[PDB]
RNA sequence: ACUAUGGUUUUUAUU
RNA sequence: CUGCAUGGCUGUCGUCAGCUCGUGUUGUGAAAUGUUGGGUUAAGUCCCGCAACGAGCGCAACCCUUAUCCUUUGUUGCCAG
RNA sequence: AGGCGGCCCCCUGGACGAAGACUGACGCUCAGGUGCGAAAGCGUGGGGAGCAAACAGGAUUAGAUACCCUGGUAGUCCACGCCGUAAACGAUGUCGACUUGGAGGUUGUGCCCUUGAGGCGUGGCUUCCGGAGCUAACGCGUUAAGUCGACCGCCUGGGGA
RNA sequence: GGCGUAAAGCGCACGCAGGCGGUUUGUUAAGUCAGAUGUGAAAUCCCCGGGCUCAACCUGGGAACUGCAUCUGAUACUGGC
């Protein structure tokens, strides 16, 4: 029904004077542990504001994961700039497989029986945009009157 | 911002004052020495009468005072038409005979002094304070008001870090002349660190 | 389906060659249209309008061109349907979750000249803010009573409007338009042949569509 | 109708 | 002793017209949009135009003050009739 | 390709279309090879009005080696050799192939009383526009940096090179 | 994995050796694949089990060395004719 998680936090770089700026950036995720996921980035002064702008973005989007035999319905490509992500299905009764930062997204989608490669930037705020380009590139047929599978 | 003071540099317009004292024009400079002699034993009696505001009234070679309290039963009991039990104290600490008056209070939780006392109770005790700040905002904004500032500085750790924070609600014009902003200063030292609490409430113009 | 006039014929080539949706031949430098490939479309353009009118779909009629801007107002006298005959703004539907503040300003200015502060000193100076009403009545005056978004948008020209198309088509609202052999459609969901002469576009078809809206029920 | 300089080190976020 | 600790008060531009907000829009993003653009002013002042719109603080108001003609008073002040 | 125009000339390679026809894969790309010069330079001989590396004269200036301003060599013109080279820069490799349209230029080939004191089809080439797409962005847009192929050459951090 | 630019397209064209090349019906079976024989020890990583207290050491078969040669076939596709 509902799963929530925190992935990353980083202070804004800017030397503004003299001193540095007090703006922070945050990345959070939402899902159901059954087949759905949503994500949010946010920017504000200090972490207790930046994390809430991120949560309020993550609580405004939801995408379905195409599943078969409890794993991905097919291998899929998803790209955003330097994050050139490929996601592929794994074997029965498996979960490691998943580790690193990809575990934090698969933990809210519910499916650790999924293997990924980034082929470039693993930068958390940018790789999260490439994985959802892959979830928009997931096939759900809508073809079974002519083509095989399911 | 942030030094424009609602009960300092902005107090000379549209606001009720807490002290007025009359004297010979040729000895006002001599009677100025008395302005602490009337407070030094009375300031620590105001919370013991639940007082929200005092008005010091001092006729030539005399003293009166008026105090505003929601809980007069703490200091006079029933029924409130004999003030003898307080008059006998005020006249003795002042060294002159006195005639004191007691006034009523409307919306006592819609007050910057009560909000400040409700937040200081957390920081003078080194406990969790943000619960009291959010409770004060959701108390005031649902009792009246159109915006509020509640601000804290020092010992906000996290162990030995200091920091400062507020998180505002509604709108609060601190640079407009005739805005009538209700305010209170709080400052303390626990003998282990300095703390401060700053409060401003906006209700309506003029 | 009822007229809906579609051919004269008249003019030489002003047609799109790419992209020839209705033309099939030429005679005496006049180009002729195929009306048999369009039977599935004539049985749809008003049949689907009746289907949403029978489901209380909120319908917005557009006619800013001076040949139609008054006939669409008599069409609103004979039908309780929404109409626009003045300007459009960028975000008029696609920014409604902010632009509704201008609608709430419009309704506040319709009562502002009855304020006791409006009677003071000079009549000319007292009206300076309430004069902003005549610009909101020109851009949002046609949609202030709708309380939300249209279910469909209806136009009788395929290229006179542009922002009226951008605000509906992007937002998933279907646009309905008629196409003469001097126009090419863009941003339109429902298309059929028609004419560019106001005596056919305005005088016939803008009546024939209101006869489809007055049928609901449900 | 007119000209070349500046070593090295280098401080606010809280009592 | 010391304004390279920690408060408080602080120079000058200058009453200067500027600094900002929420939800949309746009880019890979810092950033941009609006507040830019076109006339006008003392002016982010007001119209025009408009994928951005309406708003907040500053402004303008508000407050003080002056020549003239009135008005209250009528004194040890003033003297037209 | 680098490169090439005072004017007037001869010798000689090359492209392609419509109605069609013949030959019969004869078509593409290349290691090392093959071949030549813009402006200066060198050799070996001429020539000199103007301009002018170098060089001489006075200012300007702290100085002026530069500008100002008076003179001026080589060189610039000409030919046979040597030099064999750069931005030889339109920063783009040679070839084969598939895309969506507007108007003109140029060069072929058809049609319509040309009926207007004019137009429409359609190959080789081309100037401006112009719908998708490509890109870090500026750019490239059917003469693409789109989209797919054949072959060759090159490249692995700054500077040392 | 790249070569308009941040690092790389020869100054350019021609071309010997090399690399690459429309289409159909015959024909060949080199390349490709199929049915088998022979071999890749001891091992590799892995699946299941044994002689000795566990383990080495020794196992006893799987999975496997995807190649190389011979025999018997297939002929779409690529090459030869």
């Amino acid at each position: 029904e509902l799963q929530e998680k925190l992935i990353a936090v980083n202070r804004v770089s800017k030397t503004v004077k003299g001193g540095r700026i007090f703006s922070f950036t945050a990345l959070t995720v939402v899902g159901d542990g059954n087949g759905r996921v949503g994500f949010g980035y946010g920017k504000a002064r200090e972490v207790p504001a930046a994390i809430q702008k991120a949560m309020e973005k993550a609580r405004r989007n939801m995408i379905n994961v195409a599943l078969n035999n409890g794993t991905l319905q097919h291998p899929v490509k998803g790209v955003h700039t330097g994050s050139r992500v490929f996601m592929q299905p794994a074997s029965e009764g498996t979960g490691i497989i998943a580790g690193g930062a990809m575990r934090a997204v698969l933990e809210v989608a519910g499916v650790h029986n999924v293997l990924a490669k980034a082929y470039g930037s693993t930068n958390p705020i940018n790789v999260v945009r490439a994985t959802i380009d892959g979830l928009e590139n997931m096939n759900s047929p809508e073809m079974v009157a002519a083509k095989r599978g399911k | 911002g942030q030094k424009v003071h609602p009960n300092g540099i902005r107090l000379g317009i549209v606001k009720p004052w807490n002290s007025t004292w009359f004297a010979n024009t040729k000895e006002f400079a001599d009677n100025l020495d008395s302005d602490f002699k009337v407070r030094q034993y009375l300031t620590k009696e105001l919370a013991k009468a639940s007082v929200s505001r005092i008005v010091i009234e001092r006729p030539a070679k005399s003293i009166r005072v008026t105090i505003h309290t929601a809980r007069p039963g703490i200091v006079i009991g029933k029924k409130g038409e004999d003030v003898e039990k307080l008059r006998k104290v005020v006249a003795d600490i002042a060294g002159v005979p006195a005639q004191i008056n007691i006034a009523e209070v409307r919306k006592p939780e819609l007050d910057a002094k009560l909000v400040a006392d409700s937040i200081t109770s957390q920081l003078e005790r080194r406990v969790m304070f943000r619960r009291a700040m959010k409770r004060a905002v959701q108390n005031a904004m649902r009792l009246g008001a159109k915006g509020i500032k509640v601000e804290v500085s020092g010992r906000l750790g996290g162990a030995e870090i200091a920091r400062t924070e507020w998180y505002r609600e509604g709108r609060v014009p601190l640079h407009t002349l005739r805005a009538d902003i209700d305010y209170n200063t709080s400052e303390a030292h626990t003998t282990y660190g300095v703390i401060g609490v700053k409060v401003w409430i906006f209700k309506g113009e003029i | 389906m009822l007229k809906a006039g579609v051919h004269f014929g008249h003019q030489t080539r002003y047609w799109n060659p790419k992209m020839k949706p209705f033309i099939f031949g030429a005679r005496n430098k006049v180009h002729i249209i195929n009306l048999e490939k369009t039977v599935p479309m004539f049985n749809e353009a008003l049949a689907e309008l009746n289907k949403i009118a029978s489901r209380k779909g909120k319908i917005l009629f557009v006619g800013t061109k001076r040949a139609a801007s008054e006939a669409v107002k008599d069409a609103a006298l004979s039908c309780d349907q929404f109409f626009v005959n003045h300007r459009w703004l960028g975000g008029m539907l696609t920014n409604w979750k902010t632009v509704r503040q201008s609608i709430k300003r419009l309704k506040d200015l319709e009562t502002q000249s009855q304020d006791g502060t409006f009677d003071k000193l000079t009549k000319k100076e007292a009206l300076m803010r309430t004069r902003e009403l005549e610009k909101l009545e020109n851009s949002l005056g046609g949609i202030k009573d709708m309380g939300g978004l249209p279910d469909a948008l209806f136009v009788i020209d395929a290229d006179h409007e542009h922002i009226a198309i951008k605000e509906a088509n992007n937002l998933g609202i279907p646009v309905f338009a008629i196409v003469d052999t001097n126009s090419d459609p863009d941003g339109v969901d429902f298309v059929i042949p028609g004419n560019d002469d106001a005596i056919r576009a305005v005088t016939l078809y803008l009546g024939a569509v209101a006869a489809t809206v007055r049928e609901g029920r449900s």
